[PDB]
This record gives structure tokens, sequence and C-alpha cells, in this order.
RNA sequence: AAACUAUACCGACUCGGGAUCGGCUGGAAUAAAUGUCCAGUCGGCACCGUAUGAGAAAUCAAAGUCUUUGGGUUCUGGGGGAAG
């Protein structure tokens, strides 16, 4: 039962847009990739993990997946789970052999 | 939850009906045969509930209504053996009376006086129901002396 | 003693969204709870949901992402003439710009907006934003 | 074999065929004697099921009059097995079921009993469509667009009987009931305390 | 199960990486396979292998290695992790005494600002994790069944009790990081013995 | 990893009968063979009071608290 | 009565951990039982951690799910004394 989660990412995020179709929003916060919360200016503990892409020779491609996690999630100790699953849905985990 | 115990009364005694409504496959009794047994038991002066138990333990009949389509009391009604006063109320009054009995003799027993108060309370509380739902004669009352001669 | 099944299911829901939970088992359930969910889903908040038939009342699993800031019930279900809409949208909702107050009407259960477009009103159920 | 129907007045080719079948059976098999004595039919519908298989399969739905129902359910396996033999299609049985309207109450003194209600009747139809077996479980899915969806959990052991019938059932149910129905096979899970 | 992977699991088993104490932080419920008659808690090794590789991919990801920081308290992983930092060109906390403020206080002498943090025992090294929490710094931890996962981003289930275990974990991670960095062939065996990382008495 | 909709069997078996999804009971029915007269009878798992085989009147089961005690050489199979 | 958890009752939902009293369900050991141990679970009295929940705080797994203010219902207070 994945459908809503997928549709959620289907379209891009937009700050405030007036009728003249400007972007009014000073910056577009990162949102957590698990809980989907907003990533604070002030968040002491919010974290962005970059994980490397691997060619069949073991080579790093220089390509990176960035997984953002938010304070409440790491803090509750959900992180170690969240990440794994985020890597499943992106097709990067488990690691093939 | 448990009625008229405030504070801690609250717990779950079991019964959980299975999902399959159809009667079980291993069961070879015709619904008619069942109605026969249940009525025999009934005429022997048993309770719809006690009949239920008997059919379940001894006779391999798990749920009588899922077999017949008629619950036990309705069967009793159609087939004419009827428990005049509902088994329900019947037991409550039997009880309230056993407490009357014991209480006339030990007059210093306070807990049993209070328990009696509770039980009679439930009895009236059930009377109202069975009255508005036409299962009891409209002028029927529980009194000490009236109900003591009332088939209990 | 259970009063207002919509209230049970709604509060349990909000709780689980708030705890960052990925889904909710919801019990027991009614027409109204399912229509309310069909409404929130249609309107973008919850995701797909599944209904489970136990022979009695029912159970309902709800996929949530996270959107719902709050979703409440108002009890008692007051009387909300078309005149009073202003009140309730100002009092209940975060801003003019979004969020809905759901109502029962003789034309059915509606976003207050659906009620201006249907021109009716009168019985308030709950809200979500 | 107009004896096998309640109208007896007119029968289609399909109903002639079924009638003659039940005749052949009440004659051949002493097994089914009593059972076919008591079974009267109301209606018979025929359906065509065309799928990606490129197989066009004829499927027959026969409507037993309500008073024959108990006997029908008693004879179900034997009956469908022999009837699938006597015609090159597959068969299904239902009870003939009236539906009383919500807001047109005809008589002041009649309360429409829930036994005949749009829902309850349609559901019962499903129960009949599976007839030799039974639902282990049933769940409804709400898609994101607002389509409702059914999916049904079935006894493992009955796979043999019900495998091919599935498409036919979904076609029939989509037709009459307007419902999307999916199936699953699980094992029937009994929770026992066994003493080893 | 390639020959490579078989060699990996063999090494891991031999090093007894899968033996845990008896407590289960429920947070670990997923990483533990067996619970023994002797109370010994046994880790699923596949999870270990997987996580090692994942970790290596996080470390390969930081552009400049000195922005990865290994932190160890206990005596076993002092040796092992200082060797790790050696081959991995990253920073080591050598003094077992982690100074409060090391991540937080830009004024301290030990002051660091890694992009990624790696700790040997989340329970022992806890102050490091807590500090990382103040700075937006993600953490790869070596984790026994008794270890708290609060503020831990990558859990590698281990036995962080023994030298054998800790050392060969840091070793295997190092070798895989080497591989990903093209400092080493994928097919080729590594001439550095695990025995270096062991703690000498 | 956990899904409420596809709960794991060994787990539900461990749960209390009211806390499962299908809310299914723990009782069984059993065919019991009298040690003496060799009659077969049906007995509820948690059956109340006592059971005597109809042929020889000997004692099959004894009541408790949810267990029935099958007495002596009486052999049984669960029906399902 | 400081008749005191100075903490209304029925009902949901939100963390983790051992232990305890009463039922039950399997399993194991023995010297084979109204006794041990192990694993479940239902209900009690509590405790220990912990909350990115609450609070003026002391503190509170409710004293949480409250300006993101409405599950049901009784009761009580509105500066201090005068004054029960
Ligand atoms: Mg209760
Ligand atoms: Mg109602
Ligand atoms: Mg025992
Ligand atoms: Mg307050
Ligand atoms: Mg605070
Ligand atoms: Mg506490
Ligand atoms: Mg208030
Ligand atoms: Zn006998």
């Amino acid at each position: 039962m994945n459908s809503g989660r997928a549709n959620q990412r289907s379209k891009p995020m937009t700050g405030l847009i007036n009728d003249k179709k400007e972007k009014i929003d000073a910056y577009l916060p990162r949102k957590c990739d698990w809980s989907n919360k907003l990533i604070f200016s002030n968040d002491q503990s919010s974290v962005q993990i970059a994980i490397a892409e691997v060619g069949e020779n073991g080579q790093a491609t220089g390509s990176k997946t960035n997984v953002v996690l938010c304070g409440s999630v790491r803090s509750k100790g959900e992180a170690h789970i969240a990440l794994e699953n985020i890597l499943r849905e992106r097709g990067l985990y488990p690691i093939q052999e | 939850g448990r009625m008229q115990m405030k504070g801690k009364g609250k717990g779950i005694s079991g019964s959980a009906l299975p999902f399959k409504r159809r009667s079980p496959k291993w069961l070879h009794m015709t619904p008619s045969t069942v109605v026969d047994l249940s009525v025999k038991l009934a005429k022997k002066g048993l309770t719809p509930s006690q009949i239920g138990v008997i059919l379940r333990d001894q006779h391999g009949i798990p749920q009588v209504r899922f077999l017949t389509g008629q619950k036990i009391l309705r069967i009793l009604k159609k087939n004419g053996c009827a428990p005049q006063l509902p088994e329900d109320l019947y037991f409550l009054i039997k009880k309230a009376l056993s407490i009357r009995k014991h209480l006339e003799k030990n007059r210093k027993d306070k807990d049993s006086k209070y328990r009696l108060i509770l039980v009679e309370s439930r009895i009236h509380r059930l009377s109202r129901y069975y009255k508005l739902n036409q299962k009891l004669p409209p002028k029927w009352k529980y009194n000490a002396q009236t109900a003591s001669a009332l088939v209990q | 003693v259970k009063v207002n099944i919509l209230a049970e299911c709604l509060k349990d829901l909000v709780n689980a969204e708030k705890m960052g939970k990925k889904q909710v088992l919801l019990r027991p359930v009614s027409k109204v709870v399912l229509k309310f969910l069909r409404i929130m889903q249609k309107n973008g908040y919850i995701g797909e949901f599944e209904v489970i038939d136990d022979h009695r009342s029912k159970k309902v699993v709800v996929e949530l992402i996270g959107r719902i800031n709050k979703c409440g019930v108002i009890s008692p279900r007051y009387d909300v003439p078309l005149a009073d809409f202003e009140k309730w949208t100002n009092n209940i909702l975060p801003s003019r710009q979004f969020g809905n107050v759901v109502l029962t009407t003789t034309y059915g259960i509606l976003t207050h907006e659906e009620c201006r477009k249907r021109h009716t009103g009168g019985k308030i159920l709950g809200f979500f934003y | 074999a107009l004896a096998k129907f309640h109208k007896k007045q007119s029968l289609t080719k399909i109903e002639e065929q079924v009638g003659s079948a039940l005749v052949e059976l009440q004659n051949t098999h002493p097994d089914l004697k009593t059972s076919l004595e008591s079974i009267i039919l109301t209606q018979v519908k025929e359906f065509q099921i065309n799928k990606t298989n490129k197989k066009a399969k004829s499927a027959v739905l026969i409507y037993v009059h309500f008073q024959s129902y108990r006997v029908l359910l008693s004879a179900a396996r034997k009956l469908i097995i022999e009837l699938e033999k006597k015609l090159k299609q597959i068969v299904f049985f239902t009870a003939q079921r009236k539906i009383e309207s919500k807001w047109v109450k005809e008589h002041k003194s009649q309360q429409r009993p829930r036994s005949r209600c749009l829902t309850y009747v349609y559901d019962a139809l499903l129960d009949d469509l599976l007839l030799p077996s039974t639902l282990i479980g049933k769940r409804i899915r709400a898609r994101l667009d607002g389509t409702s969806f059914y999916r049904i959990q079935l006894d493992q052991n009955d796979r043999d009987f019900l495998e091919e019938k599935l498409d036919a059932i979904t076609h029939i149910y989509k037709t009459v009931t307007t419902r999307e129905v999916t199936f699953e096979f699980k094992e029937d899970k009994t929770f026992h305390t066994f003493k080893k | 199960a390639t020959q490579r992977k078989q060699d990996d699991i063999k090494r891991l088993l031999a090093s007894n990486c899968h033996q845990a104490t008896i407590n289960l932080n429920n947070q670990m419920k997923r990483y533990i396979s067996h619970k023994g008659v002797n109370g010994i808690h046994y880790i699923n090794i596949e999870e270990t292998w997987q996580k090692i590789k994942l970790a290596a991919r996080v470390i390969a990801a930081v552009q400049h290695p000195e922005d990865v920081m290994v932190v160890c308290s206990r005596i076993y992983g002092q040796r092992a992790a200082i060797k790790f930092a050696g081959y991995t060109h990253c920073k080591s906390t050598s003094s077992s005494r982690w100074t409060p403020g090391t991540l937080t206080n830009y004024q301290t002498l030990k002051y660091e600002e890694p992009r990624v943090l790696i700790v040997t025992d989340p329970r022992s090294d806890f102050q490091a994790i807590k500090e990382a929490s103040y700075v937006n710094i993600p953490v790869i931890a070596l984790c026994d069944s008794d270890s708290p996962l609060a503020y831990v981003d990558v859990v590698i289930p281990c036995n962080n009790r023994s030298t054998e275990s800790i050392s060969m974990i840091y070793w295997m991670i190092a070798r895989e990081v080497k591989i990903l960095r093209g400092e080493l062939s994928k097919d080729e065996e590594w001439e550095v013995m695990v025995d270096l990382f062991y703690h000498k008495t | 990893e956990r899904d409420l909709l596809n709960p794991i069997y060994e787990e539900e078996k461990q749960k209390n009968k009211f806390k499962r999804l299908i809310q299914a009971p723990n009782s069984y029915f059993m065919d019991v063979k009298c040690a003496q007269c060799q009659n077969i009878q049906m007995i509820f798992s948690n059956a109340q009071s006592t059971i005597i085989c109809e042929k020889c009147s000997a004692i099959l089961c004894k009541p408790t608290g949810g267990k029935v005690q099958i007495q002596a050489g009486c052999a049984f199979k669960i029906k399902n």
C-alpha cells in the first residue's frame, strides 16, 4: 500500500505564488525524506547524509544520493530504520552481490 | 466497564465468534435434529444458555444459530416450550432472594446489605427494559414478597 | 462508554500523524468515518486506505504521508446556517487560504466550500488542515 | 423440462439446455434424486468472458428458487461437477433475490427487511459465486481517485476448484453488482493450542 | 554468496562479530537473529555485511577524508581505529578522554567540524554522539545489542566488546573504502593483516 | 517494515484473541475415544463440567479453568 | 478527619524495560508436583528509564493527545480577611 507516498513526490514543491505567478517565498526549506517535516533554520540536529553510487567495478561514480532526516526522527532513534527504507525505495539497498 | 463498579471494574472475559458464519464441515446433524435435542433439553427445564452449553460440549454444535438460523430462545418460542420469565431476570431475582434469606438471619452483616442494594438496583434496571420491550407484563413489579412467589 | 465514533477515529488518526507514524489501524468505523476519509483523501491529505471486514463494526488501515496539521471533530454537531459559515471558517481554520470544515447537509457530507457551491448547510462534523 | 422453471411459459435455448440437463440427471444419478426433486429454477443467464488469454469462455449463471436453496447448497459440489460435464461451459448457482427500494415504501405496515437490500443481496451473490467454497476474509480498498475496490481471501485447499472460475466471477460481479473484485489464496490459519 | 562475500562472512564469523551481550535495546530487535539458551544474543550477519558496505559508501561520499572522524573510547578500538584513520586518511580521537565541547566549542583545542562521525560504542562514546546532535552531524556507529540508537544514522550491528570483532569490522570497512576509492581492485586481496588492528597487551 | 494489513502469523497467534485482526478464538473440538468401550465422542476444548461416554458411562473428561483433562487412555484428534 | 494520590467517572490514543499478584496457553528439567524454570497473554498494585508531550516550577506516562482551543457526564473557585 504505497500509493500516496509516491504521488506525494510526483510534482515539485512551490513556495507562495501570487496571481502574477511570482515565487514569493524567501527560501524553500528542505523537507525530511521520512516524516516529511520542514527543515528549520534553527534545527540543531537535522542532517543530510550523502551516499555514493557504485559501478560494477566497485568504482564510485561521484554520484550521490542525499537523504535528509529531521531532528525528531534521528532523536527518536528511527533514523537507522528510516534511512534503510529510503534506500530500498530508491533501489539502492540491500547491496547486491 | 463492569456495571456499577466504579474505579477499577474493567476487564475482558472471553468469547470471540469465528469468521466463518457457515456451520462447520465436520458437523453432520440436521438443523431439525438439533431443534429436537434443544427442545427435549428445554422440556427437561433447562436454560437457553444451559442448552447452548450442552449442545456445544457434548454434541459438537459450536453455534446453534449459524446452523439453524434461529437463535435458541426463538426456537424455544416457536416450538412452544418457553421460559416464562426471562432466564436473565430469573437469576437476578434468585440471587436477590438468596441474599434476603441469608440477611434475615444475620442482621449485622453490612456487606451483604449493600450487595443486596446493588442486585435489586440491577433488577429494577432490567425490569424497565423488559417492560418497554414488551417481554414483561406491564404492571409486573419486583417486591420482596411479590417476587418471592413469582416463580422464584 | 463510546460516544461519537468519528471522534475516536479522528483523534487516533491525528495522534499517529503527529508521532510520525506511517499508518493507522482504526477501529471501530462507520459510514461517516469512511466518507470523512474519502473526503480527506480526495482533498489530498491522507493517502490510500483499506477497509477490513470483521463481521461486526469494522477496522480501517490508513496510509498517511504527513500533511494533516490537525484533524478534529466538533461535538456537539452544531447547527450551521449559511449565515454562520464565516464564523466557523474564521474560528476553526488556520487561514483563509486552505483547510476545510466538513458538514452534513441534506445534500450530503461536504467541504464547507462544496456547501457554498451547493448553497446549503447546517450540520457541522469536523475539520482538517 | 418446463417443470424445472417457475414460469414454465417461455424458455431460451440456454434454459432449454439446462432444463434438459437436470432431466438427464434426475434420471441418471440416484445420488441427486431428492435434491433435483426439490430444485426449481427461476431464471438462467448466459455470459461471455473474453480476456487477454484470447480464450472466449462461455459461463452460465443459474438462479435457484429460494425454497430450493438449502437443498442446493447441500448438493452443490456434486451438482456443479456434473453440470460442467453436461455442457462445455462452467456453471454457477444463485438464489433468486428481490430488492426493496430505499425511499419507495409501498405499504405503511411493511418494514423492508434487511435480507433484501441492495448491498446484502449483492454480497450474498458473491457468496454464491464461490459456492462450493467460502470467503476466508474480505477487504475493501479505497484508491486515490475514489474508486472502491474489493479483494477477497480464499482457502488454499479450494484452489483446484476455483482457479479458472475467478475471471468468470469478476466478469459476472462487475456486470450484475458493478463491483471490482480481486482474489487471494492464503492458507486457512487456525490458532490452536496443540499439546505435543 | 560470491567467493568474495563468502570470504567476508567467514572473516566476520571467525572474528566472532555476531556475539552480543544479553540485553536487547528493542531498537535492535531487527538486527538480532537468535536468542540462545545461554542468553547469548546472536546477530544476523547479513545485516552486518550490508551495513559495513553502506557505511563505506557514506565515507566514500565525503570529498575530503579528514572531514570523516573516527571516535573511540575503549582500549580495543584505540589501536584498531587509529590504524583505520591511518589507512582512511581521516581524523582520530586518540586520547580516550573526549573533551566536552570538542564539536560544540569552537574555542577548544581539540575542536573539530567533521562532515561525518564514526563511533565504536554508542554507549561509551555517547558524549560524542550528543555533541554531534548539536551540530547537524550524521553518525555511523558500531552497535551491540545493549547500545542506544538515539541520534545514530547508520547502525552496523557488531560485537563492540572484543578486539577481534571491532578490529576486523574497522578493517573490512577500510578495505571496502579502499575499493570504492579505486585505491584497490575489487577482485584483489589486501596484504594488510587484520592482526595489526588487534590491541596488543 | 511492519504492515498492519499483513500481520505475521506467529505474532497473531501470540496475541490475545480479541487483539487479532480477524479476532479469532483459541478453542477446538476433538474426537475422543473412550478407553473402555471404544466409542467416539465430540468434546469442546474448554468444556464445562464433566463428560461420560454414552455407551459404557465411563469418564472421559474433567473440567477446569479452560483446560479439559482428558482422563487415562482416551485418545483424541482435533477436528478442523 | 490532612475521610489524601490534597489529583471526579465512563471511553479512545500516544514511548521503552524488567519485576510483581490472580487466571489461562504452550514448552523444559528433576527426586514427576496444589512445586521449579521458560515463552506467551488477560486483568491488578507499582516501579525504573525516557518524551521533539505538559507545566510557574516541584514535577507528570498523565498532570500528555489545549489559541492547531469541542469524545460523554455530575461537582467545585473567581484577591485577602471578615467567617464556615
Ligand atoms: Mg473494556
Ligand atoms: Mg448513532
Ligand atoms: Mg503449564
Ligand atoms: Mg493548565
Ligand atoms: Mg518545556
Ligand atoms: Mg516517570
Ligand atoms: Mg478547554
Ligand atoms: Zn465408553
